[PDB]
């Protein structure tokens, strides 16, 4: 088309070795989040729900029957979809819950393109995606 | 480098990744990749107020084939152009967990964009 043109070409590889798995952290711009104050973070699972208890519910006539009989179950604890909580900045400092985004899949998928010290491209899947908001906005 | 910490010198030295949305089936040609793992070539090409993003397999990837082997010509790679997204309203960021549980802030989000086929 054009005459003339500037490019820029990169050589991409697609590693199958990777002990890293990579996740995208999102925040709302709302939350105004500037990394230059971030000193220190922490990022751990929260596991606060392993010991909650949540009210499951388990001859008479069916509309003789309308009081029905409860219980109480604790959950299968599957680490993986537990929130995580972000603590920045000490004990003061802000902190944010984050949840995975589902909106799960169809005919495609994510990938993070990272530059390489060689100038290459690598690209790798995106395991999970969260979105983190402040603390106080989860109840 | 504790247990729980979070390490921040990518996000603080503003390294830059891309964010892309790619095809089920050009992500499975690139599991056939062997050798050095290279798959092909990433193409940017600008002009006055115009920008043309596009990926294009490698020879090897190009002649690896599903049941069938292609019709008319085979002729030369696919150019797989590139859609451009916005990342304006959102703040994306990478973060890694390696197998020894060590968690690190890698780098932003600086482009999105959604490679469509070819």
């Amino acid at each position: 088309g054009p005459s003339s043109q500037n490019v820029t070409e990169y050589v991409v590889r697609v590693p199958k070795n990777t002990t890293k798995k990579y996740n995208i952290m999102a925040f709302n711009a709302a939350d105004k989040v500037n990394f230059a104050t971030w000193n220190q973070a922490r990022l751990e699972r929260d596991l606060s729900n392993k010991k909650i208890y949540q009210e499951e519910e388990m001859r008479k006539l069916r509309e003789e029957a309308r009081r029905k009989k409860y219980g109480i179950v604790l959950k299968e604890f599957r680490p993986e979809d537990q929130p995580w909580l972000l603590r920045v900045n000490g004990k003061s400092g802000r902190k944010f819950k984050g949840i995975k985004k589902g909106g799960v899949t169809e005919n495609t998928s994510y990938y993070i393109f990272t530059q390489c010290p060689d100038g290459a491209f690598e690209a790798f899947p995106v395991h999970n995606w969260y979105n983190f908001t402040p603390l106080a906005r989860h109840r | 480098a504790e247990r729980g910490e979070l390490d921040l010198t990518g996000a603080k030295q503003n390294t830059g990744v891309w964010l892309v949305k790619v095809p089920k089936y050009l992500s499975q040609q690139w599991a056939k990749a062997s050798g050095r793992g290279e798959v092909g070539k990433l193409r940017i090409a600008k002009t006055q107020g115009r920008t043309e993003v596009s990926f294009t397999l490698n020879e090897d990837l190009a002649n690896i084939h599903d049941i069938g082997g292609k019709p008319a010509s085979v002729s030369a790679p696919r150019e797989h152009p590139f859609v451009l997204q916005s990342v304006g309203g959102q703040t994306l960021t990478v973060f890694t967990e390696s197998s020894s549980d060590k968690l690190s802030l890698e780098g932003i989000v600086v482009q999105r964009a959604e490679c469509r086929p070819a």
